[PDB]
């Protein structure tokens, strides 16, 4: 039941984002959408992404949007009588069990390392573009 | 001599061998029709060849994974347990 109420509140916040009356409240609900989304990811079992969503989305992107706004103004049926006791747990593999961070870093920088450098180039493009356009310096 | 006795054989030299022309015509027809049949056959090839995935360049993973199934993050849980002895 924790998933249902959280998803519903996220949906309501997302709906109110697009039909907001002023940009400030739009950004405020935009933050709550990511808060609920991070909570949902936390329920999913991915703690790392659930907190990157705070660090990036409502840590830097939301702050950026708020700064700009300030100025310039087949399913399985719910019957579960004989399924909560049919869980087979393979104990092998629980010993030396990695987290969501070690597993990701194992293959992000070593096997699929070209895409990582492509993302670096994307970041450099953003950094250069934000400067060429907006340097008045008068 | 006089004009016509020279213009005659001049024109005769100017004209070509008809036997060569007929031989070249029948030849050109023969190889042109053979090449036409060849191109007709070539246009019948489907875009996707019958083998496709069977080709060695289109697998790229049956000979890459076996040398990777030993690295950490890809091992069957029952590999590190009995590898000690």
């Amino acid at each position: 039941m924790i998933l249902s109420v959280l998803s519903s509140l996220a949906l309501v916040s997302g709906l109110m984002v697009v039909r907001a009356k002023n940009p400030v409240h739009s950004v405020l609900f935009f933050i709550l959408v990511f808060c609920d989304t991070s909570g949902l990811l936390l329920l999913l079992g991915l703690d790392f992404f659930a907190m990157i969503f705070l660090v990036v989305y409502i840590g830097a992107i939301a702050v950026l949007f708020l700064f700009v706004v300030m100025m310039f103004h087949i399913p399985l049926l719910p019957t579960q009588r004989n399924t909560t006791s049919l869980r087979y747990t393979v104990y092998a593999g629980k010993v030396r069990s990695w987290t969501n961070l070690e597993t990701l870093g194992n293959l992000l920088y070593t096997y699929y390392f070209v895409w990582f450098l492509v993302s670096s180039l994307i970041l450099l493009v953003a950094m250069i573009g934000a400067i060429v356009l907006t340097m008045h310096r008068t | 001599g006089f004009i016509m006795e020279f213009a005659e054989n001049l024109v005769l030299r100017l004209m070509e061998n008809p036997e060569e022309r007929d031989r070249k015509a029948r030849e050109h027809i023969y190889e042109m029709h053979e090449r036409c049949k060849k191109i007709k056959e070539m246009w019948a090839l489907p875009i996707r060849p019958y083998g496709f995935w069977t080709f060695e360049r289109h697998n790229a993973q049956l000979r890459w994974d076996p040398q990777i199934s030993q690295v950490a993050g890809r091992r069957d849980p029952y590999d590190d347990l009995l590898e000690d002895n």
